[PDB]
């Protein structure tokens, strides 16, 4: 589903990153996917109340705006 | 493009969580593709701080468990504990 190679490299940009076990990029995949999942059917809901069927850049930005877990977002998608 | 998981496949996940007939435009799978980047920084920062302080050197899938709750993510941490769990065994 999501590669795990690019999940390695993009944890390895930390900064005390150091190693990394086998297993971690492994439950990475399916923690991404689980907030892909969430992060997505929350913007549809924005979506489905300016009666548009299709998924804007916009309804992603509302859906984190006003989810206190997204607050780390914030700044990359404004409003 | 390549700090990031490829388009098509976080594309496909988004997919599944919609209605068949829902439309995602290309700006909004870019977006999200952006933040999973930042949701792999920001959860791996927290879980190196927790093996750093516990003097180790690997972050392996507690670390990440132990971040996903600390960071508000506990809705995930179930499931994800009995996945690492199997994977183990």
């Amino acid at each position: 589903q999501l590669p795990l190679a690019r999940i390695k490299k993009i944890m390895k940009a930390d900064e005390d990153v150091r190693m990394i076990s086998a297993e971690a990029p492994v439950l990475f995949a399916k923690a991404c996917e689980l907030f892909i999942l969430e992060l997505t059917i929350r913007s549809w809901l924005h979506a489905e109340e300016n009666k548009r069927r299709t998924l804007q850049r916009n309804d992603v930005a509302a859906a984190i705006a006003r989810t206190d877990v997204f607050d780390f977002l914030v700044d990359i998608v404004p409003r | 493009q390549d700090r990031f998981l490829p388009i098509a496949n976080v594309s496909r996940i988004m997919k599944r969580s919609l209605p068949a007939n829902a439309k995602i435009s290309k700006e909004a799978k870019e977006t999200v593709q952006e933040c999973v980047s930042e949701f792999i920084s920001f959860v791996t920062g927290e879980a190196s701080d927790k093996c750093q302080r516990e003097k180790r050197k690997t972050i392996n899938g507690d670390d990440l468990l132990w971040a996903m709750t600390t960071l508000g993510f506990e809705a995930y941490v179930g499931p994800l504990k009995s996945y690492l769990n199997r994977y183990r065994e």
